[PDB]
DNA sequence: ATCATACTAAACGTAGACAAGTTGGCCTGATGTATATATCTGACACGTGCCTGGAGACTAGGGAGTAATCCCCTTGGCGGTTAAAACGCGGGGGACAGCGCGTACGTGCGTTTAAGCGGTGCTAGAGCTGTCTACGACCAATTGATTCCCTGGTATCAGCAAGTACAGTGCCCTGCTGACAGAGCAGGAGACACAA
DNA sequence: TTGTGTCTCCTGCTCTGTCAGCAGGGCACTGTACTTGCTGATACCAGGGAATCAATTGGTCGTAGACAGCTCTAGCACCGCTTAAACGCACGTACGCGCTGTCCCCCGCGTTTTAACCGCCAAGGGGATTACTCCCTAGTCTCCAGGCACGTGTCAGATATATACATCAGGCCAACTTGTCTACGTTTAGTATGAT
């Protein structure tokens, strides 16, 4: 199978978008990807420190806790509305102007 | 897999509250007994001990030995250390008059 | 019947207890020859007026009283073995 | 006479490279090892550590002044 | 034939003492040695420093003064207060009862 | 004429302690030459208050450890729990007492909040 | 005829003196409150004993007897004031 | 500039001095005016012979200084010079007050 | 009419004088000597009382005075004490 | 017919101490029932040895501070010299006597 | 005539002279202590009167010494079980060393405070003596409380097996960062091919 | 046949993926102390009896001390003056306390050695009891001299003054090391001269 083209942030945002409740967190984001590219079964370390870096540096993502615990086992991520459109027309592989806080 | 090993200090812990609940004896009673024999051999020759007296003697040098120990750390202690080391021993020897 | 240098009898794990009774964490490796010295001191001075006690009603067996009465005249009264 | 401190200094941290900086008394014994009088040249070393620190050809990693660790600078 | 010397304790009293005050409650030989010992100690403390009182007023008679100044002497301050009125209560009681 | 009935000391006193032997004990301990009638009875109305006080914290100290016979122990507990006693008894030793269960605060564990192994500095 | 607060009369150069005596070369500001409240203790201890021994003998004067005797007590035998 | 020693040489001075010598440190007075304030507690219109004082003031000396000795003691283990209320409460802990 | 209190002092001086003659004492010297000499008696009385009082006899003898000696003093002290009271009770008996 | 010449105990002992006061004192003293007759003369011997030791040395330190009259200052010196006496001595106030001049080796000044 | 190549002048890089900063040791002034000499005063040492406490002489009785006996507790020996001590080794974290800094404490000076000394005056209360009466010692006879021993019965405690609860340690996921490497895409320049 | 507009390559910014490390915490696994239940051992308690010895009652007798009254000692209050000590403030430095780093010492755990512990037996050494006896110490009376209170002289210590000496602290000179500036060698530009 060969690579999707899609660069990871516009992964993490398709799957958070696609939830019915707009929401979705890392064992969930793991089940889709699994799901739907077959592509993804190796390199498993590798990708997986690579989503979890991009998680923790991209500004496009802010964390949530959870009130009355959960199930657990890890936190929560709400994608930023400010945002909005990054990889719209196409351009999937590398965002121009990207969002920023300051 | 490796096997359990508990962390130093824990099991020290542990010894303390064992030994604070505890009122028997710690020092082997034929060992000290020996040692008193052989103490007393020196102020009169051939004596004979009750055993309640070497029991006694054993009593009185436990609780010496426990008191002394408080105190060294306390004075251990102060120094901001955990460690008792002699010197720590002989500054609670020398306050309480013994030296 | 002749007694050599009983005071190592006092071993490691004895001293170990008694000052972890004393609520001693953590103990340095010249403790003990340093406890073993006190607790010769403190012995021989007990032992030294016991006997002399003993040696005044001319009897050959300490007993029980006199190390009583040793330690009280020391300041460290005892409690439990008469008196 | 020889080279000045400053050098060996350099010298000393660049030798080892670990992860984080080299300390001072890492540094210390490099110079020793090297050969140097630093029982009466600890002022010459603090004084050479912080010269190099205000020129910025050395970084300091946590301390502050002698204290601490020292990596070497970005390029 | 041969007897053995009768030896005089407390231990009957301390007994006596003890079910007034938890009558469920027993106490072992050991303690009971214990006990001995302590009141032992106690009384022989309030003795001397009755006897030095005595002494040093140049009064040659021990009397219920003189052990209640040892009392307030010896013991600490709760103690002694409540060391004092049961003592003056027995004695008054026993004057009183004589 | 009949003698009366005998009544002793102590129960005129109402005391539990022998008045008694006390004063026989004051006569011949060598503490004075004279011993007053009142001199017994407030020594022993001392002694058995005295005798009362440990008494009862002892007992205390064993129902609080679910035991039904004082100890020596038990009597350790108590002398050194009550502060008056200790200063009385501060300079005794109670055969098989033990002592009073106490950690100095900073030889307790510090706690952390990494949960990864130890290891060496 | 009241006295209120003349445990400050001993005053921060008194101490520093008796401390002086005791080989002490550098004291901390928080000594000389601990230092007064030392003395105020001991000094409360051997004046209830020597105002007792003043009570027992039915006088009103507290002479240096009752304080030798109050201090021989404590445990601190005095030399210089009879007995 | 005016002569200035450094701190310590005139404190080692003061301990020479005073070890050397025998008279009372505390100003007499007022230990006589804090004596009787302290036993007009235990008993009012009391009165003391002035002996009586003397060998009060000489207890109380006596006993700080014996105390202070032990508290530069335990200022020294903890590797300072200068002694803190937490010596002085070691070393009565340690004596046993 | 005047008081009258006995004292150690002449007894004392004597020794003073024994051991160092061209010495003097002063009065406060004379009276810590003096409570010095008082207190050794109380002790060295009080532990013979105790010693015969634990043997169950009436009398005070030199030899309760001997064990007293032999516990209060230290080694050397102890030693020279006794030798010195053996040799004052020995010759008051020959002599006698 | 008449009686002999009195000599005092002390005499007969060969001591400077009163055994007739210490026997007195003994006696009254409430120490016990009886007092036999040697028990004075033995502890006027050690009492006269302790008091001999103890002017021996305060007399040595009062020549050594050149004095001719022994003052507490030298009693306080000659006890806490001695270690026996020290010992002996060691829980006792001494009055107007001073403390023994000594300084911790660490408040030296750093030379 | 037009070009490159060598000699000389000025830019660039590097080795050595110069001046500035740091440390150690010696000299000089200030200051406290130690020593020497004269004056004086009150605290020590010596002398006298006396009175009370120690010595001489004698007797009585009971405390202590000595001998004999007994049986209880100390000492010593033997063998088996296994609990404790001794040894070895890996490694965690605590003792120790070094550096930095800031403020708490030491030294010194001027002003305020009251301690110290001396003298006057008053009187609460220590200290003593004399009475005499209630209290404590002593003794004899009575008796009842206290101790010791044995029995039957019980409660309590000690030990062992099984289950539970608490707490200690660390896996493994998740989150955050510095640093090295790599795909997209905007803008500028060479190549292709057209309009006149 | 050439100037010119558009296509395609080269340059650099922007953004992304990735290796490795560190740290926070949910929760699984392990270990150890606690609790429950049962069985067997023994330690306490109650009753009875005998022994025994000492506590109580009644009476007599001596003196310890409570109480009254007087003497005169010293504890207390006050005032005035001198000046030594205390207090407040200014200034500076060195010492306490925090932080970081390192590496050796002690803790924890597994394995082997060993000597403690228990049970049993035996012998006999010495502590305890009993009887007899004798001589040592309390009690009493008489008497005198040893020690204490009081009084007085003088010289040893206290005070004052002057002089010397040891120590402390600052300043300055001399020696070692490093920052800044300058001269020799190398390289490129400008000008004279040889080559073609």
């Amino acid at each position: 199978h060969a690579k999707p083209p899609y660069s990871y942030i516009s992964l993490i945002t398709m799957a958070i978008q696609q939830a019915p409740s707009k929401m979705l967190t890392l064992s969930e984001i793991y089940q889709w990807i699994m799901d739907l590219f077959p592509y993804y079964r190796q390199n498993q370390q590798r990708w997986q420190n690579s989503i979890r870096h991009s998680l923790s540096f991209n500004d496009c993502f802010v964390k949530v806790a959870r009130s009355p615990d959960k199930p657990g086992k890890g936190s929560y991520w709400t994608l930023h509305p400010d945002s909005g459109n990054m990889f719209e027309n196409g351009c999937y592989l590398r965002r121009q102007k990207r969002f920023k806080c300051e | 897999k490796k096997p359990h090993r508990y962390r130093p200090g824990t099991v020290a812990l542990r010894e303390i509250r064992r030994y604070q609940k505890s009122t028997e004896l710690l020092i082997r009673k034929l060992p000290f007994q020996r040692l008193v024999r052989e103490i007393a051999q020196d102020f009169k020759t051939d004596l004979r001990f009750q055993s309640s007296a070497v029991m006694a003697l054993q009593e009185a040098c436990e609780a010496y030995l426990v008191g002394l120990f408080e105190d060294t750390n306390l004075c251990a202690i102060h120094a901001k250390r955990v460690t008792i080391m002699p010197k720590d021993i002989q500054l609670a020897r020398r306050i309480r008059g013994e030296r | 019947k002749v007694l050599r240098d009983n005071i190592q009898g006092i071993t490691k794990p004895a001293i170990r207890r008694l000052a972890r009774r004393g609520g001693v964490k953590r103990i340095s490796g010249l403790i003990y020859e340093e406890t073993r010295g006190v607790l010769k001191v403190f012995l021989e001075n007990v032992i030294r007026d016991a006997v002399t006690y003993t040696e005044h009603a001319k009897r050959k067996t300490v007993t029980a009283m006199d190390v009583v009465y040793a330690l009280k005249r020391q300041g460290r009264t005892l409690y439990g073995f008469g008196g | 006479s020889g080279p000045p401190v400053s050098e060996l200094i350099t010298k000393a941290v660049a030798a080892s490279k670990e992860r984080s900086g080299v300390s001072l008394a890492a540094l210390k014994k490099a110079l020793a090892a090297a050969g140097y009088d630093v029982e009466k040249n600890n002022s010459r070393i603090k004084l050479g550590l912080k010269s190099l620190v205000s020129k910025g050809t050395l970084v300091q990693t946590k301390g502050t002044g002698a204290s601490g660790s020292f990596k070497l600078n970005k390029k | 034939k041969r007897k053995r010397s009768r030896k005089e304790s407390y231990s009957i009293y301390v007994y006596k003492v003890l079910k007034q005050v938890h009558p469920d409650t027993g106490i072992s030989s050991k303690a009971m040695g214990i006990m001995n010992s302590f009141v032992n100690d106690i009384f022989e403390r309030i003795a001397g420093e009755a006897s030095r009182l005595a002494h040093y007023n140049k009064r040659s008679t021990i009397t219920s003064r003189e052990i209640q100044t040892a009392v307030r002497l010896l013991l600490p301050g709760e103690l002694a207060k409540h060391a004092v009125s049961e003592g003056t209560k027995a004695v008054t009681k026993y004057t009183s009862a004589k | 004429k009949a003698r009366a009935k005998a009544k002793t000391r102590s129960s005129r006193a109402g005391l539990q302690f022998p008045v008694g032997r006390v004063h026989r004990l004051l006569r011949k301990g060598n503490y004075s030459e004279r011993v007053g009638a009142g001199a017994p009875v407030y020594l022993a109305a001392v002694l058995e208050y005295l005798t009362a006080e440990i008494l009862e914290l002892a007992g205390n100290a064993a129902r609080d450890n679910k035991k039904t016979r004082i100890i020596p122990r038990h009597l350790q507990l108590a002398i050194r729990n009550d502060e008056e006693l200790n200063k009385l008894l501060g300079r005794v030793t109670i055969a098989q007492g033990g002592v009073l269960p106490n950690i100095q605060a900073v030889l307790l564990p510090k706690k952390t909040e990494s949960h990864h192994k130890a290891k060496g500095k």
